[PDB]
């Protein structure tokens, strides 16, 4: 029954070292709603994280936009971790400012 | 404006 | 041109930690107009545009009687479905709900639709023609029996070809100046290294509005389609949309490619390639 997360980080606006920017994790495609997302700066959970409210697709499945303030720089590395009950481990997809 | 059904499933 | 109402109706089961969840989202083509959240407390049908904001008092206090009328049904309809399972109390369990209809540019039905689904497969659903059911396994047939002797359809065809068409009406009348919203993509192409003689270009669109885009690749004149990359169209966060397409192409011959960028906001679709 169960369907398995899809997710892209990004960022907002196109990244400037140095420029504030806001970093987007896009999840979707998944069941049940329930759902547990992190992002991550070089390895550690950030704290100041938002969360737009949940909706569902034609298809039944959910998606909701994670969100955090960031400025980016060349070495800084950037992710998002979602755990789902559909995967038995959970999914971290790092940031390419290049995608 | 939804629509309220009145039977149950 | 055409438009729709929809709704959907969520109700999750949250067995001790709580009461079910009930979730309910209209949308106006395809954007989100209302919403009422069960776990809010004093929980209230809320406008999600500011023209819904028009409507005033007694609309959003019958509205907000008729979501906790059906937040207390569906609470027993996950029992029930319980039964129809053979599933512990223990788990937690979703029922979703798709209802509306589309009309045309003359304001008539052009289709109805009411499809219910259980822990995110397919339940039950009315059929186009406003009669009769589909149902997807032994337990939906349970479900169909009761609501062919009990008249479901008839009073779903009632709702969709007249209260919820005129509904619909009402709302464009408050919100199709703001539906009627268009931003055109920004393109742009990146450039990126690939192995040996080959190079990555990305054709860009940021800023766009609706969601709905197409962006190709050509050479030469002649479309690459065996084999172009591309992101799922996603949002920036403020409104608008992003998308790009990318192809691999040798060193040295990023000039023989061209991106094309076709958008409703568009005086005509963009043409770009590589600086």
């Amino acid at each position: 029954i169960q369907k398995t997360p899809q997710i892209q980080v990004y960022s907002r606006h196109p990244p400037e070292n140095g420029k504030p920017n806001i970093l987007n994790c896009y999840v979707t495609q998944f069941h049940p709603p329930h759902i547990e997302i992190q992002m991550l700066k070089n390895g550690k959970k950030i704290p100041k994280v938002e969360m737009s409210d949940m909706s569902f697709s034609k298809d039944w499945s959910f998606y909701i936009l994670a969100h955090t303030e960031f400025t980016p720089t060349e070495t800084d590395t950037y992710a998002c971790r979602v755990k789902h009950d559909s995967m038995a481990e959970p999914k971290t997809v790092y940031w390419d400012r290049d995608m | 404006s939804s629509y309220r059904r009145p039977v149950g499933i | 041109g055409p438009h729709s109402l929809r709704y959907f109706v969520t109700a999750v089961s949250r067995p001790g930690l709580g009461e079910p969840r009930y979730m309910e989202v209209g949308y106006v083509d395809d954007t989100e107009f209302v919403r009422f959240d069960s776990d809010a407390e004093n929980p209230r049908y809320e406008p999600r545009a500011r023209w819904m904001e028009q409507e005033g008092p007694e609309y959003w206090e019958r509205e907000t009687q008729k979501a906790k009328g059906n937040e207390q049904s569906f609470r027993v309809d996950l029992r029930t479905l319980l039964g129809y399972y053979n599933q512990s109390k223990g788990g937690s369990h979703t029922i979703q709900v798709i209802s509306g209809c589309e009309v045309g540019s003359d304001g008539r039905l052009l289709r109805g639709y009411q499809q219910y689904a259980y822990d995110g497969c397919d339940y039950i659903a009315l059929n186009e023609d406003l009669k009769t059911w589909t149902a997807a396994d032994m337990a939906a047939l349970i479900t169909k029996h009761k609501w062919e002797q009990a008249g479901e359809a008839e009073r779903l065809r009632a709702y969709l070809e007249g209260t919820c068409v005129e509904w619909l009406r009402r709302y464009l009348k408050n919100g199709n100046a703001t539906l009627l919203r268009t931003d055109s993509p920004k393109a742009h192409v990146t450039h990126h290294s690939r192995p040996e003689d080959k190079v990555t270009l990305r054709c860009w669109a940021l800023g766009f509005y609706p969601a709905d885009i197409t962006l190709t690749w050509q050479l030469n004149g002649e479309e690459l389609i065996q084999d172009m990359e591309l992101v799922e169209t996603r949002p920036a966060g403020d409104g608008t949309f992003q998308k790009w397409a990318s192809v691999v192409v040798p060193l040295g011959k990023e000039q023989y490619y061209t991106c094309h960028v076709y958008h409703q906001g568009l005086p005509e679709p963009l043409t770009l390639r590589w600086e």
